[PDB]
RNA sequence: UUCAAAUGAGAACUUUGAAGACUGAAGUGGGGAAAGGUUCCACGUCAACAGCAGUUGGACGUGGGUUAGUCGAUCCUAAGA
RNA sequence: AUAUGGAUUCUUCACGGUAACGUAACUGAAUGUGGAGACGUCGGCGCGAGCCCUGGGAGGAGUUAUCUUUUCUUCUUAACAGCUUAUCACCCCGGAAUUGGUUUAUCCGGAGAUGGGGUCUUAUGGCUGGAAGAGGCCAGCACCUUUGCUGGCUCCGGUGCGCUUGUGACGGCCCGUGAAAAUCCACAGGAAGGAAUAGUUUUCAUGCCAGGUCGUACUGAUAACCGCAGCAGGUCUCCAAGGUGAACAGCCUCUAGUUGAUAGAAUAAUGUAGAUAAGGGAAGUCGGCAAAAUAGAUCCGUAACUUCGGGAUAAGGAUUGGCUCUAAGGGUCGGACGAUCAACUUAGAACUGGUACGGACAAGGGGAAUCUGACUGUCUAAUUAAAACAUAGCAUUGCGAUGGUCAGAAAGUGAUGUUGACGCAAU
């Protein structure tokens, strides 16, 4: 997941099983004040949902990650 | 001698799972899934194929312009010219016979 | 309709070490190049000149770089020079022998 | 199979999480008599019956 | 994915307000039976389509490069 | 099936190289439908299991991995329910 | 969601072509009509794609005592888009017996052939854009390094009863004539809506926004499924190279994949599996059980009987290698004959040998009669494949719907029946 942050400009999150792509995009924009290019989601084998969130070119995912608290 | 595989989950040779073999810019053979061939529209009266009408699957006619789907004549994309000719001759002669 | 084609072979590196004889190498091509059949039919069609540093072959007959490389490799094996001398191509129809 | 319903996949996810050893720190609790997980499952020995 | 053979319509595309980028490609190809010549391609990135203009004369190519709008992002090679 | 090297307390069986062979395109090749359910991948690792062996494994321990407006489901109707 | 450009309008809802019909556009409600969706199987023929085979050239590798301008290998082009491209069909002109045209396969023409000139479907192919900037093959330089840089080439052809597959026009077959619906389009119709200082078309072009939910790893089997198991069993399907040959047969090889199944030593008896035998040739045995013999192809020759179709590969004979030659069988091109190019098919003749030659592989034993069932077909999964069952044919029986046969506890309930005696039902 960390490789996709620095290289792909993509943030990886664990999200609730009831949330769709519209709600994930809305939540990220207000929680982290960023613009979202697109969202890809999958259901992991352990029963949780993982979302690949790619930010627009105006934002850098690495700067968001270290501001959130994880590097 | 390169061998190919299906690119979908269907493993059987049905009408919707037909393939063609093409060579890619990468220099290898790869299967290409092909859609079923279209059928020409037929005349309403005699059943023969209509001249000047595009041949497409039913849903594709909504994307093309009207000039591809009709002929500049009465019953253009419905009846062929010969059947339209028969209709006009029959209509005139029968109505004249009615007066007499 | 048969414009002449020039093949240049550079032997500068092997002759510097002295384990190569450009004069003998050019003479081998004289008695081994086949033209429209067997050896010895060079009826002013194939010429192999020499200046002491390069080998020039100009031919108006069936000749190719692959054939030139084929004959050169035969000469190197005869004198047991395959382990040191390599026939390499630099540009189109221009070659050299690498000593390494 | 690769094609599976959501219910089947959810059922398989729970069975994966239940197939793990017992933590060691639990064995040192007062009045503890549990030694090994008696409901351990291997994919090639006992089938889920699904 | 689309080719244009008219210079007049090419300049109209460069000011269509939805075009922001363009590229110039130089090709070294052989003609029928003569000396090699340099071939240039002008590619305009539209919203829906890519338009390519190809001209084989280097004299007219230089003029067209200069006449491109100064506010258009032009990528050389 | 054979030779040598590497690894190891330990090598007929692990790894690499070399040699000799086989499947011979209706294959011991390359993909899938059912069915299985993490067996996939890496690291650690050999008490039990692989009816000899074992440093190896579909074993054991700890983690990682499945991204779709265009592929399917979803829609339609068939015998039927 | 919406704007601009274009088109159209003062003759309000476009023009051209004799016509087939053409186009960047070019008002169309209710209602109606038609088309697409939408369809069996087999046979040969035409064409396309990939593969196979092959020539020249530009690179790399292998062999090189000797020979081989040699052996192997790289030389590729997606969806989509523009222009163009077709058998069939159709249009105009013309008016046919001295009947012509024409398919491998005999059909077509005064209900208008042949011929001349046109129109159309775009399966498919060609050129260009996509696109060489990619991918592939090499060379010359830096270097623990985060790993790179600079260069060239990536071209032009031939061939076909080839293989696989797609497709077109046809032909054979039925007491068998070989789904439905969602959905999309056209036409008929003419309700309304509409211009002159102004409107309309989002079926023409360009531009803006959005596209949720669930599945997606891996095995797919002599170890990931089922058989108590890492069981020689069972389990649906796609892709398919070279040689030999009729061949998806057997046998050998390339790509790719495996080299797994407890081992070492020895070679008694008895076994299991594979084999060979002097002379005799079924004397063995319930019984030729088992095994042997026969075997491909070409030529010659072939009886009784028969439902005339068969019997038939009846029976019975001959030939087959290698090498060097000869003869016949074609396409195209400028107008009476030449030039040039490219297929394996058959027949024949010399020469040659330890008389061998379908040299391994592959591969029918045959004949004279009796019992029985007509034939093809079918059953006792795990001891019986048969003469048993079925079958076409033949005959009998019931019934005209308020009915025959049959089902149900009942029913405002069912099967035959989307049926009607050339039918249904029962033997
Ligand atoms: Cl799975
Ligand atoms: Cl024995
Ligand atoms: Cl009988
Ligand atoms: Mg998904
Ligand atoms: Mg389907
Ligand atoms: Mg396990
Ligand atoms: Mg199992
Ligand atoms: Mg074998
Ligand atoms: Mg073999
Ligand atoms: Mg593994
Ligand atoms: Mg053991
Ligand atoms: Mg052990
Ligand atoms: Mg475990
Ligand atoms: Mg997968
Ligand atoms: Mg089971
Ligand atoms: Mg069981
Ligand atoms: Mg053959
Ligand atoms: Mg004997
Ligand atoms: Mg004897
Ligand atoms: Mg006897
Ligand atoms: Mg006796
Ligand atoms: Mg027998
Ligand atoms: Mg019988
Ligand atoms: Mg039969
Ligand atoms: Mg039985
Ligand atoms: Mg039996
Ligand atoms: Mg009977
Ligand atoms: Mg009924
Ligand atoms: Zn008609």
């Amino acid at each position: 997941a960390m490789k996709k942050v620095e290289d792909g400009n993509i943030l990886v999150f664990q999200v609730s099983m009831k949330a769709n792509k519209y709600q994930i995009k809305k939540a990220v924009k207000e929680l982290y004040e960023v613009d979202v290019l697109k969202v890809n989601t999958l259901v992991r084998p352990n029963g949780t949902k993982k979302a690949y969130v790619r930010l627009t070119a105006d934002y850098d995912a690495l700067d968001i990650a270290n501001r959130i608290g994880y590097i | 001698a390169q061998r190919v595989t299906f690119r979908r989950r269907n493993p059987y040779n049905t009408r919707s799972n037909k393939i063609k073999v093409v060579k890619t810019p990468g220099g290898i053979l790869r299967a290409q899934h092909v859609k079923k061939l279209a059928t020409r529209p037929k005349c309403g009266d005699c059943g023969s194929a209509l001249q000047g009408i595009s041949t497409l699957r039913p849903r594709q006619y909504a994307t093309v312009s009207k000039t591809h789907k009709t002929v500049s004549r009465a019953y253009g994309g419905s009846r062929c010219a010969n059947c339209v000719k028969e209709r006009i001759i029959r209509a005139f002669l029968i109505e004249e016979q009615k007066i007499v | 309709q048969k414009i002449a084609k020039t093949f240049t072979v550079d032997v500068s590196s092997p002759t510097e070490n002295g384990v190569f004889d450009p004069a003998s190498y050019a003479k081998y091509l004289i008695d081994h190049i086949k033209v429209e059949g067997a050896v010895g039919n060079l009826g002013n069609a194939v010429t192999v000149t020499e200046d002491g540093t390069v080998v020039t072959v100009v031919s108006t007959a069936k000749f190719s770089g692959k054939y030139l490389k084929y004959l050169t490799k035969k000469y190197l094996k005869k004198n047991q020079l395959r382990d040191w001398i390599r026939f390499v191509s630099t540009k189109t129809n221009e070659y050299r022998l690498a000593f390494y | 199979a690769s094609h599976k319903t959501f219910r089947i996949k959810r059922f398989l996810a729970k069975k994966q999480k239940q197939n793990r050893p017992i933590p060691q720190w639990i064995q040192m609790k007062t009045g503890n008599k549990i030694m090994y997980n008696s409901k351990r499952r291997h994919w090639r020995r006992t089938k889920l019956g699904l | 994915a689309r080719e244009i053979t008219d210079i007049k319509q090419f300049l109209e595309l460069t000011r269509r307000a939805d075009v922001k980028t363009a590229t110039v490609k130089i090709n070294k190809k052989l003609n029928k039976a003569g000396k090699p010549f340099r071939q240039t391609k002008f590619k305009v990135r539209g919203s829906s389509s890519l338009y390519t203009l190809v001209i084989n004369d280097a004299g007219k190519a230089k003029k067209l490069i200069q006449s491109l709008p100064p506010t258009l992002k032009v990528n050389r090679l």
